[PDB]
RNA sequence: GGGCGUGUGGCGUAGUCGAGCGCGCUCCCUUAGCAUGGGAGAGGUCUCCGGUUCGAUUCCGGACUCGUCCGCCA
RNA sequence: UCAUCUAGACAGCCGGACGGUGGCCAUGGAAGUCGGAAUCCGCUAAGGAGUGUGUAACAACUCACCGGCCGAAUGAACUAG
């Protein structure tokens, strides 16, 4: 029924993800299961099941796995049916089924895996260094409609103990660092996807989206030890180094700023480590690539990058405190790049833009990164007219508005210049002039108490009797 | 997802099928692949209801659907109308529609909040939808093509309109929907994106034979992610 | 019909034999067509092979576009104007005998469609129930 | 000896029925890996006409690609190579022959 | 339908098994006109495919193409 | 018309089917088996300087020959009713 060796892989003599004696791995070439370890299952349903696993096309695919969880689900009559020569081998294919594109098969799949652990429990002892890295890498995905049914799923495997979930972590550490060391380095986007059936495109969309995954699970590995940098430092050093994970961080393409996002938590993550501060290529790299994603940025993309720019402010806030804005020393253009970023920024209005300016402003002071006058008293006042011609047309812009008053007003405190005090008022006066439904609002109004005195107020309001 | 689907070979999902959030209707004349990728995908806390309107296993382009209501051609019969009553969950209002053109999915392009029509419709048929839908209307056609339904997919998250579309005409409907659109092909470059795939806030079921740039187009622009 | 049926049609009464001419309902920018042949029609001596609502003919473009002047290409019959029996036994007949132009795997030559189909043609050709405004 | 264990080993894949672009990626992947027997085969494969072509060092540097036919054995395919040098060698005879009469 | 013969450079044309000339135009020189001549140029899968030979334009077999000749009824 | 035959024939099983010698040329090799010639002895009950499969060449297997069981006719080529 099944024929042929694979002499290449004794060859190797890698065992790759796989702990167990067999070979695991994510791309198409390899990691496919032996031929005289498929004739070893005990059932010819099986051995059916797993040609159909095989194929290519996904229907049939699905229609395998349909079978598979079917006797699974009746696991008194087919206890005898699974065996662990049935492991061995699911854990090859399971490894290839996470990273298939096709979402249900990647959902079923986990289901499986989950429900056999179950039935199993305490006789998959041998599989699981195999098997939880790879359950785990589905528990904390980019997407969240397959992770959340897989999380439920596994508490309630561990009979919902969450200490037994942090436990797992602690235990399979070593094994999460493999594999997360595997997509990052060894696998590429070719290995992930055939080149003949794939495009160059989308291929680099899965690698990517895979790798972002495991950038989420390393977050994950770094919070729940906190001795799991020690221990692994040589491989965490390799990860970081690989240039793969700061390719992520790219923001001319892409569907999602998501998994941009998730880089600037690891990042945010090293600094708080000190990792990236320990090794300082790393740093380096990781700061180059940020300024690099602030040129990426531009207004025919803004609307979608918006919401993403609050978060970058802050990192950058965090990035920049550290050694007195050694990163900008970094590089040369640094400045013009955080110049263009701003104008582009200031355009679109976003949620905790103005607070993200003013917290990297107040980083940028003490070096004196950005002249007060030059540069930022102009970029503000230029906020304040944008969102007076957005008055509030789009509201939200009221929380805006007030959000860049009182990061305004506190930008205005530090200049001890009566002109900027005065233009300071100049525009708080054209804003409350020009009004909107900020009266109507309680909200807008209770949230800018107060931009000028109680005295002046009463003047204004005498003033609006008073006039024509 | 975008789930890949034939309608017992038809690559057209959006004319056997119509999918909103709260329920989702199926032809009576189906596949057992066809209705399990909707029981697997939806699952149980969504009715899937197999139905007929006017005697016609096309049931998309007859119908137009909504969460709040389910309008339905004059030519549907008392036995589908009350069928469609018992299956269907008391929330939803399902209403004839005694109007000429009489091919709901093809005229009318909607959502949870705005709607495209037909220019040509009727002023009573305008203020029933508005009354049944609860749902803002708007006349007016993508690049000169009438059937805004067949020529536009739409949810509340974004909307796929139709290929050779006017960029003008793209943030004009941009702005009235308040939801992005892109132009785009589906079904390995059939021009008829709403008649081509079903979409709501978390599934899109397309047909086979679109291609993965297809797929990846629908997923960015409904955020199915 | 045959390649692209979309299942079965039961029988309806054959109006539109070899030759007939009818109206060109789409905005292909074809103004009638010419009817030569229709697809999965039988063989006996001296009878005409004649066409019914639904079925996919073979057809020229008498009068219209250059550039679809003078070629045969595949059209589908979406009104009749003979009257025919459907199974709940109403007699029904358009005013005018009109059709589309498509390729031979059933999709629109046109995207748009003016005036009524029948149900009998928009079950059987998807593509035509998606460009159709009226199905009756 | 080796070109034996390279046949075998490329024979075992397609024994498999996988596929052949498939074999040939796994065959790269290898090389990168450093495994031997990828090192020694070229990258393009004949499979369609089931020939392997090896680089064989010509001093136990510089290598010569030589094509083998996995059906044959590694003996056989070194008696092929000789019998083309036979052929040659004959009609080398012939020509000899022919070249005075028709010189003049 | 059948028979017989035919196929060379952009064009015409010479070929005994060991592709030349002329015409078109590439360049240069040359012109009191009623615009020539001269000198070096480019230009072929010898219709195509197989075998023989040592090598086929050359010999042979097949196919394509063209041109001739003869052919249905009362 | 040739042959074999109760001194054991032809089918069917079972056993041996060997040395000189890897005979002489020729080949990168060819040892019975790519070919060219010769084609002889020993031991024999019997075994070809080989009938095929067979390997790079070997090795290996089988033959046509002799033997136990069987006990009596049989094999090849050809002719014409
Ligand atoms: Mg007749």
């Amino acid at each position: 029924s099944f024929g042929g060796i694979n002499t290449f892989q004794q060859y190797n003599t890698d065992l790759g993800l796989g702990h167990n004696g067999v070979r695991i791995s994510l791309n198409y070439f390899d990691g496919l299961p032996d031929p005289s370890l498929l004739n070893s299952l005990y059932s010819n349903e099986l051995k059916l099941i797993f040609k159909s696993l095989l194929k290519r096309d996904e229907t049939t695919k699905e229609k395998a796995l349909m079978d598979l969880s079917n006797l699974i689900s009746d696991f008194n009559q087919n206890e005898y049916f699974f065996n662990d020569i049935f492991l061995l081998c699911w854990s090859q294919i399971y490894a290839k089924l996470i990273i298939s594109d096709y979402k249900v098969i990647r959902l079923q799949s986990h289901q499986i895996t989950i429900m056999l652990v179950k039935s199993l429990r305490k006789k998959i002892s041998k599989f699981l260094k195999d098997f939880i890295p790879l359950i785990l890498l589905g528990t904390c995905e980019l997407d969240y409609s397959v992770s959340k049914p897989s999380l439920n799923e596994l508490t309630e495997c561990f009979n919902k103990d969450p200490a037994k979930i942090n436990a797992l972590w602690a235990v399979f550490q070593e094994q999460l660092l493999n594999l997360v060391k595997e997509i990052v380095v060894n696998e590429n986007e070719d290995t992930i996807s055939d080149e003949r059936y794939s495009s160059k495109e989308e291929s680099e969309f899965r690698y990517h989206r895979v790798i972002a995954s495991a950038v989420l699970l390393l977050i994950k590995l770094f919070v729940h030890n906190k001795d799991v940098s020690e221990r692994n430092s040589s491989s965490l050093k390799v990860i970081l180094s690989d240039e793969s994970i700061w390719k992520l961080l790219n923001l001319k393409n892409g569907q999602n700023t998501n998994a941009y996002e998730t880089v600037l938590r690891l990042i945010d993550v090293l600094y708080t480590r000190g990792y990236m501060p320990s090794h300082k290529n790393i740093m380096k790299l990781a700061v180059k690539k940020l300024l690099k994603s602030l040129t990426h940025i531009t207004s025919k993309n803004i609307l979608k990058v918006c919401p993403v720019l609050p978060s970058i402010l802050n990192l950058l806030a965090t990035l920049d405190d550290y050694e007195d804005g050694t990163i900008w020393s970094y590089d040369k253009s640094s400045k013009e790049k955080v110049l263009k970023f701003l104008s582009v920024s200031r355009t679109s209005p976003s949620p905790g833009f103005f607070n993200a300016v003013f917290a990297l402003y107040s980083s940028t002071k003490r070096h004196s990164f950005l002249d007060y006058y030059l540069e930022w008293l102009p970029f503000w006042q230029k906020s304040v007219q944008r969102l007076n011609e957005k008055g509030f047309s789009a509201r939200n812009s009221a929380e805006v508005l007030n959000e860049f008053w009182t990061n305004f007003l506190k930008f205005a405190e530090d200049s001890s210049e009566e002109r900027v005090k005065k233009m300071v008022e100049s525009e708080i006066f054209n804003s409350l002039s020009c009004g909107k439904s900020l009266s109507e609002y309680t909200k807008l109004n209770q949230t800018l108490s107060g931009v000028f005195p109680p005295d002046k107020w009463e003047r204004e309001i005498e003033d609006y009797f008073t006039s024509d | 997802m975008a789930t890949r689907t034939q309608f017992e070979n038809s690559n057209e999902i959006g004319v056997f099928s119509k999918l909103t959030n709260t329920y989702c209707l199926v032809a009576v004349g189906g596949s057992e692949n066809f209705y399990s990728a909707f029981e697997a995908e939806l699952g149980d806390a969504i009715p899937i209801v197999h139905t007929t309107i006017a005697g016609t296993r096309i049931i998309g382009r007859m119908t137009a659907g909504n969460r709040r209501g389910l309008l339905v051609p004059t030519q549907t019969t008392d036995q589908e109308l009350q069928h469609l009553r018992n299956s269907l969950p008391d929330s939803v209002k399902i209403q004839r529609v005694e109007e000429r053109l009489s091919a709901l999915g093809n005229v009318i392009c909607c959502n949870d909040y705005v709607a495209l029509v037909h220019p040509d419709i009727d002023r009573e048929t305008e203020e029933l939808i508005s009354d049944v839908l609860g749902v803002e209307v708007f006349r007016q056609t993508i690049s000169g093509n009438i059937l805004v339904g067949s020529y536009c997919s739409l949810s509340n998250q974004g909307g796929l309109v139709h290929p050779q579309t006017s960029v003008q005409d793209q943030e004009e409907l941009s702005s009235l929907l308040q939801v992005p659109l892109v132009a785009g092909t589906v079904n390995r470059g059939s021009s008829v994106v709403g008649a081509g795939m079903v979409v709501n806030d978390y599934l899109a079921v397309t047909g086979l034979d679109t291609t993965a740039p297809e797929l990846s187009v629908i997923e960015s622009i409904f955020r199915l992610q | 019909s045959g390649n692209g049926a979309q299942g079965t049609k039961f029988r309806i009464s054959l109006g539109l034999p070899v030759g007939a001419i009818m109206n060109c309902a789409d905005n292909s920018g074809a103004r009638n067509l010419y009817i030569i042949a229709v697809k999965g029609s039988g063989s006996r001596l001296n009878r005409l092979p004649a066409a019914s609502l639904g079925d996919m003919v073979m057809a020229t473009v008498k009068k219209g576009k250059p550039e679809l002047r003078k070629k045969v290409m595949p059209a589908i019959v979406v009104r009749q104007a003979k009257s025919w029996r459907r199974r709940d036994g109403v007699f029904l007949y358009f005013e005018d005998n009109a059709g589309v132009i498509a390729n031979p795997k059933g999709e629109m030559k046109g995207s748009a469609i003016t005036g009524p189909v029948g149900k009998e043609c928009a079950d059987l050709w998807p593509r035509v129930a998606s460009n159709s405004g009226v199905v009756v | 000896p080796l070109i034996e264990e390279v046949k075998l080993a490329v024979q075992g894949l397609i024994d498999q029925q996988m596929d052949w672009n498939t074999i040939e990626k796994l065959i790269k992947s290898e090389q990168k890996k450093g495994n031997r027997i990828a090192q020694l085969l070229n990258l393009p494969l004949n499979l369609k006409q089931n020939k392997i072509s090896v680089k064989l060092d010509l001093s136990s540097n510089e290598k010569i690609n030589v094509t083998i036919d996995l059906g044959l054995s590694a003996y056989a395919n070194a008696t092929e190579y000789f019998n083309i040098k036979k052929t040659s060698a004959q009609k080398q005879k012939k020509v000899e022959k022919n070249v005075g009469k028709a010189m003049k």
